[PDB]
Order: structure tokens, then C-alpha cells, then sequence
């Protein structure tokens, strides 16, 4: 999913 | 040969997540931790000053000093990251500390989502001849001295  | 001494110390590093049944105002989806602790009869608080997580940016005081056990940090966030987290030994020479480079993952490899995972590392410390008053804190530790 959403890395950062 | 008889005179030099090698010392070897087990840590593991490891983290759990779950999936919120209720995002939060922030749209935060998950709530994590990630722990640093020593194995079976092992306290590593004897030869560790301290454990730093360093957390993304994004969060409030990124920077989390633990100086006794549990070593570890709970968060809610919306996305995995890699995170240093150095472990400061209670050593007067070098190395001073040691350093790794955590995956704090929310999701598995597979594609799809799940609502919650946890994982384990294992990592080996090895010092060679270390100094009289910090071999003493390795092994008090429960760590082994390597026999030839």
C-alpha cells in the first residue's frame, strides 16, 4: 500500500 | 590464540500493526509498535545505554529515546516507512553503538491488504576483545563467549  | 576473547550478543527487532475498524480525523488507518529486545534469559539493559527510533517526519517528536526496557514505540500512522533505530551501547570505546534499517510494514509483499501482522528479525552482535568493564555488561547480559 502507501509507503512514505 | 589463548590471550584474545570474541563475545557474541543476540538482539531482535521486531514490530506488530493492525488495521483500525475506524480511521482516524487524520485519516491514520493503523496502529503499530516496534520493539528491540534481547532473547530467551537475556536483559540487554546491562551493556544498552539506550534504543533511538527514529520515526518519519511526518510524526510529532520523530525522534523516540528509549533508555530502559521495554524498548519499544506505539504509533497510529497511514503508511509503512523504513525507520533507523540505533541501539547505544554502555561502552567508553568503539563502536559506540550499532545501527539498523527497520521496514515498519503495514501490509504484506502479497498484493492484497490484511488487517494485521507482526514480524521478527534476528541480529547477531560480535566484539572483538572488548574492553574489561564492557565484556562484563555483554556477557551479564547473557551473552556467549566464544570458545575457540
Amino acid at each position: 500500500a502507501a509507503r512514505k | 590464540m589463548d590471550n584474545q576473547c570474541t563475545v557474541q550478543v543476540r538482539l531482535e527487532l521486531g514490530h506488530r500493526a493492525q488495521l483500525r475498524k475506524k480511521p482516524t480525523t487524520e485519516g491514520f488507518t493503523h496502529d503499530w509498535m516496534v520493539f528491540v529486545r534481547g532473547p530467551e534469559q537475556c536483559d540487554i539493559q546491562h551493556f544498552v545505554e539506550k534504543v533511538v527510533f527514529w520515526l518519519h517526519d511526518s510524526f510529532p517528536k520523530p525522534r523516540r529515546v528509549c533508555k530502559e526496557p521495554p524498548y519499544k514505540v506505539e504509533e497510529s500512522g497511514y503508511a509503512g516507512f523504513i525507520m533507523p533505530i540505533e541501539v547505544h551501547f554502555k561502552n567508553k570505546e568503539e563502536p559506540r553503538k550499532v545501527c539498523f534499517t527497520y521496514d515498519l510494514f503495514l501490509n504484506l509483499e502479497g498484493n492484497p491488504p490484511v488487517n494485521h501482522l507482526n514480524h521478527l528479525r534476528c541480529e547477531k552482535l560480535t566484539f572483538n576483545n572488548p574492553t574489561t568493564e564492557f565484556r562484563y555488561k555483554l556477557l551479564r547480559a547473557g551473552g556467549v563467549m566464544v570458545m575457540p
